[PDB]
């Protein structure tokens, strides 16, 4: 009973070590560096077997990597609070996502590193963004596991409440 | 020359215009078939622009499970030295 | 009469096929439209398969990177192992 769900932002925001943690595999390996790709799956229980994309965005495989905006059932867009910049080429990302995204899979916010502490962006400020783009908000440390299995969790419960609408 | 300059000029003015007349009815045909093929050549990009993520997919479920396998299959001999490292150990 | 006759059937066919000079130049730059747009999906299903052969040799060329050093590092401990259970007898 498959989900199809995909990570989004700038290289150093956090997102493979997100990935990493939400999935606890350590035999699983990591491509991410070498390549430019990962690509997981975590069984979970809502009462369905995620699927879930990672990428380091470069030009090298555009064409494919865009090819899983295109089937991607929720798209998770991910910012650094440690970094400004991060906070906001959002919604460049965004418009970036629309372009692409089938217009009924859904979206989600992610402000991370909540852990380290220089921390530019307050939790408000973030759905300060969140607002106006009519998508959900959730912060996370993907180092200390805040909020992590939420991320996925929360995302993945729209969905199926998505399904069911029709 | 001249009525036979002309009774001639017409003549080849009536086969260049068979031929002309022709190329007409021919290239007509080469568009259609030329159609035929962008159509399915589009058909085809867009084809593969769907299936990809699937067989993508397919690579890393493998990939990934050719390294666990391998993975799991040193660790068990890690979880076997320290085992009998310490069989030895307080013996 | 008959001179009138064909002097005037010539200037007919004259334009006859003036016009289809410029209906075979219309069709050839539709054609040639036409294969443009056929190049273009044809130029990319190549970017694509391109891509595809290219993560296809890499990543398998990287996880098999990757199990050699898992068999690599097994094999060295697997000789320790023998080494320790050597001992085990001798006890
Ligand atoms: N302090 C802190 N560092 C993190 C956190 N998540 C990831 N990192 C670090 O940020 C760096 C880049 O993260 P990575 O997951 O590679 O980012 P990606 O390129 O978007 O996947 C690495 O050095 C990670 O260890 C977090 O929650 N807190």
């Amino acid at each position: 009973s498959i989900m199809k769900i995909l990570l989004i932002g700038d290289v150093g925001v956090g997102k493979s070590c997100l990935l990493v943690r939400f999935v606890e595999d350590k035999f699983n390996p990591s491509f991410i560096t070498t390549i430019g790709i990962d690509f997981k799956i975590k069984t979970v229980d809502i009462n369905v077997k995620l699927q879930l994309w990672d990428t380091a965005g470069q030009e090298r495989f555009r064409t494919i990597t865009t090819a899983y905006y295109r089937g991607a059932m929720g798209i998770i867009l991910v910012y650094d609070v440690t970094d400004e910049r991060t906070f906001t080429n959002i919604k460049q990302w965004f418009k970036t996502v629309n372009e692409h995204a089938n217009d009924e899979a859904q979206l989600l916010l992610v402000g991370n590193k909540s852990d380290m502490e220089t921390r530019v962006v307050t939790a408000d400020q973030g759905e300060a963004l969140a607002k106006e783009l009519g998508i959900p908000f959730i912060e996370s440390s993907a180092k200390n596991d805040d909020n992590v299995n939420e991320i996925f969790f929360t995302l993945a419960k729209l969905i199926q409440e998505k399904i069911d609408s029709n | 020359s001249n009525y036979n300059q002309l009774k001639e000029d017409y003549n080849t003015l009536k086969r260049e215009l068979s031929d002309r007349d022709d190329e007409v009815k021919r290239l007509r045909e080469d568009i259609a078939k030329e159609n035929e093929l962008r159509t399915k050549a589009e058909e085809e990009a867009d084809k593969l622009n769907k299936e990809v993520e699937d067989l993508t997919a397919s690579l890393f479920d493998e990939a990934n499970n050719m390294v666990a396998d391998a993975r799991k299959e040193k660790y068990a001999i890690e979880i076997l030295n320290k085992r009998l490292t310490e069989q030895l150990r307080e013996k």
